[PDB]
């Protein structure tokens, strides 16, 4: 596989809340596997794990049990997926 | 009987007979054998390893052969030849984009050449002119030619060249040989780059490396798996000698008569020089050379005793130095043993001990500059030391550990540990000091920042900074101008202040993303940034700065400092201040103090059991 973007729908939940319609979110799978060697190189470092490139954000409103008005929220997914690092968390081990 | 044919196979060293076919194998059990040359009057191959990462030697002439370890610390080594004269030996590495030199035992590394250097190939030499060639077929595929001490570097060929596998001479008509395996020919010229005719036009796979003997060409080539030969005037006689081969790499005409004896201008006192002694094409003919980063004094003969200002450097698998006296910033790989996860360093220039610590192995360790006399310093009860301090005056050792979330200290060789901050601290790490004053300082995580300072032995404990801090993973003092330099990660910003609590500004904010390492040396404040892999410097009262090492992986710290020159002083150093174990500064007067299990007695200087 080469790092596409795989859809399936779901629903977004608050615990006994749902939303009305559901949302097709979207999975970063596949295998961004290491190029392969120059034309003209010597044969015999970095990892570049398909990682959600851009985000998506969209307004889905929310329905609870009887008793009690649609209540209404933003949720944000992902839309796209690349290849890059990983550099947040700042610790030792 | 005639021309024997000596190549790398890729796991073993062969010899073939350019006559008849049976290859007689010179060096077996090889992991990746790619380039190789000689020195026949010493009797020794040598060889480069691109998997095992290092270049090899071996005495033909003695039976049972056992190899020689010569380099260690290259990461691609595609290209290698021998100087015959100078008793040298010349290697290229097409990843690091360098071109070293040393003497045949492997000793007095020195990079010739770091700039424009995409991805070089092969490598020739002509010792009795002084001028070595090599080939490069990146982004800019060109035929170099320089001096072999390093000057009088000049591109000789630039158009009608794409990929220029392989290259040799031909020193009894004084031409150069080399072969593009895209373009498809090879073709000779003199040794400058003028009357370039060719010689084979058509009919070339794949080329890699070529060799010449008599009239006839032999080289490799990697589509056929083979050796081909021809003619060294005329194409024609366009032959296969030796076939079906393993893969084939570098190859040479083996014989005395491809090495031809002249007169060393070193002579037998080395030139005069301390240390190398190069080849020159500039009268007369050599040129004293001093090892990385080392610059060279005014004799123009004799070496510096090392280099004066030095920046260590902590990865996470290995240590690294690198010399700021030379432009090259060549990180020597610090030859030494099980570092799983190096974090805080620091120096001593009295004995020139270096202090590093480790947060899976659990020790604070100490070695030389050149990596000699590893020693565990302290081994047990130990977590995670995220900075480390010398005290150069007391002689005494400075951490800090937020596993147990204290600070202690014991002298620089591991004896009498005492914890000196234990209580109100929070994933604390970098730790500077300032044994003339007698304040400690240090730095702890983004829950309550803080820069809190105090005395040497745990007194006073007066919080410095308290506004405005994130992740204050640095820490470093210029004592000639009062003032201390910190930086912060999660504010991505750096700024500096005064002792008195004078001054506060900031230095520079504009991309400083994450610094874990930092320090000071003169006028230059040097840094490690996480997320960008890379190093630079800052100009003190200036604002320039200047990338000295981008692209590497798993940074850790650094601490930046002279060799064999110290300052300052106090009663400490004096027979310890009188003090049977620790000599504690501050400036109310030094406070000898016991370790655990001992208490002080009614001199308040000695230290017996209860
Ligand atoms: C040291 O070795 C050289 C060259 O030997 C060659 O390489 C080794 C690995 C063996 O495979 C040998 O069979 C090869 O020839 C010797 O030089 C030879 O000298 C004479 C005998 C002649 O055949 C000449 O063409 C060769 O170059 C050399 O004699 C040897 N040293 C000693 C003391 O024997
Ligand atoms: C370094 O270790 C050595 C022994 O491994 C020690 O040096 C001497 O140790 C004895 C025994 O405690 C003391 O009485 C001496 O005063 C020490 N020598 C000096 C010069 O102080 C010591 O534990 C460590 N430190 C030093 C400085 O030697
Ligand atoms: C740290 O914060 C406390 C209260 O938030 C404040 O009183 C104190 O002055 C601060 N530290 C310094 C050094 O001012
Ligand atoms: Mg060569
Ligand atoms: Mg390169």
């Amino acid at each position: 596989y080469s790092c596409r973007e795989l859809h399936f729908t779901r629903y977004v939940t608050d615990g006994p809340c749902r939303s009305a319609k559901p949302v097709t979110e979207l999975v970063c799978s596949g295998q961004c596997g290491p190029a392969r060697l120059l034309p003209n190189a010597i044969g015999r470092g970095p990892d570049f794990r398909c990682i959600p490139d851009r985000y998506r954000a969209q307004r889905v409103q929310l329905l609870c049990p009887g008793g009690e008005a649609p209540r209404a929220r933003k949720v944000r997914l992902v839309a796209s997926c690349k290849c890059k690092r990983l550099t947040r968390f700042h610790n030792q081990s | 009987a005639d021309p024997l044919l000596l190549y790398a196979n890729r796991r073993d060293l062969r010899l073939v007979d350019a006559t008849n076919e049976n290859a007689t194998i010179v060096v077996g059990g090889l992991e990746d054998a790619a380039a190789v040359d000689f020195v026949f009057s010493h009797g020794l191959i040598y060889w480069s390893d691109v998997s095992e990462e290092a270049i090899k030697r071996t005495e033909f002439n003695k039976t049972e052969s056992v190899q020689n370890v010569v380099v260690s610390g290259l990461l691609s080594p595609d290209g290698l030849a021998c100087d015959w004269l100078g008793e040298k030996l010349y290697w290229t590495d097409s990843e690091t984009n360098r071109i070293e030199v040393s003497n045949l035992d492997g000793s007095l590394r020195k990079v010739l050449f770091w700039q424009e250097l995409d991805q070089p190939r092969a490598i020739a030499l002509d010792p009795s002119s002084g001028f070595m060639y090599w080939t490069d077929w990146g982004e800019v595929p060109k035929i170099e030619r320089a001096g072999m001490d390093g000057s009088s570097r000049f591109i000789i060929i630039n158009s009608e060249i794409y990929w220029p596998n392989g290259l040799t001479l031909d020193y009894e008509e004084q031409k150069l040989y080399w072969a593009d395996a895209k373009l498809n020919f090879i073709h000779k010229s003199n040794l400058d780059g003028t009357n370039r005719q060719a010689v084979v036009k058509g009919s070339l796979p794949h080329p890699f490396a070529l060799t010449l003997f008599e009239d006839i060409l032999y080289w490799t080539d990697w589509s056929t798996h083979s050796i081909l030969a021809c003619n060294k005037y005329t194409g024609e006689g366009l032959r296969e000698i030796h076939s079906d081969i393993f893969s084939p790499m570098d190859i040479h005409a083996f014989s005395q008569q491809r090495q031809p004896n002249a007169t060393n201008p070193c002579g037998i006192d080395n030139g005069g020089c301390s240390h190398l002694c190069l080849m020159s094409p500039v009268k007369p003919f050599y040129q004293c050379a001093c090892p990385t980063g080392v610059k060279l004094l005014e004799n123009g003969k004799t070496c510096k005793d090392g280099a004066t200002e030095l920046l260590l450097l902590a990865r996470r698998t290995d240590l690294r130095r690198i010399s700021l006296d030379t432009p090259d910033f060549t990180d020597i790989v610090l030859q030494l043993e099980d570092i799983r996860h190096a974090i805080a360093i620091d120096y001593d220039p009295v004995e020139g001990y270096i202090y590093w610590t480790d947060d899976e192995v659990r020790a604070i360790r100490r070695s030389f500059i050149d990596g000699s006399g590893s020693q565990f310093v302290v081994t047990a009860q130990i977590a995670h030391p995220d900075g480390i301090a010398v005290d150069w005056v007391a002689r005494n050792l400075y951490w800090t550990d937020t596993g147990t979330d204290r600070i202690e200290v014991t002298r620089l060789n591991g004896t009498m540990r005492k914890i000196l901050i234990s209580e109100d601290l929070e994933e604390p790490r970098a730790i500077v000091l300032d044994p003339m004053v007698g304040y400690m300082y240090w730095t702890d995580w983004g829950e309550i920042p803080k820069i809190e300072r105090a005395a040497l032995d745990g007194s006073d404990r007066v919080v410095l900074v308290n506004t405005s801090l994130g992740w204050p993973n640095g820490l470093a003092l210029d004592y000639d101008e009062g003032k201390i330099y910190w930086g912060d990660a999660k504010t991505d910003k750096i700024e500096v202040m005064n002792t008195d609590g004078t001054g506060r500004r900031v230095l520079v904010e504009d991309k400083i993303p994450h610094i874990f390492g930092f320090t000071l040396l003169g006028d230059y404040v040097y840094w490690t940034d996480w997320q960008r892999r890379s190093i630079e410097r800052v100009h003190k009262r200036s604002a320039e700065r200047e990338v000295i090492i981008d692209q590497l992986p798993d940074l850790m710290g650094l601490k930046a400092t002279n060799v064999h020159r110290v300052i300052g002083s106090n009663p400490c150093a004096e027979e310890n201040g009188g003090c049977s174990h620790l000599c504690l500064y501050r400036p109310q007067g030094l406070r000898c103090a016991c370790p655990i299990g001992f208490e002080l007695i009614s001199d308040m200087k000695t230290c017996i059991v209860p």
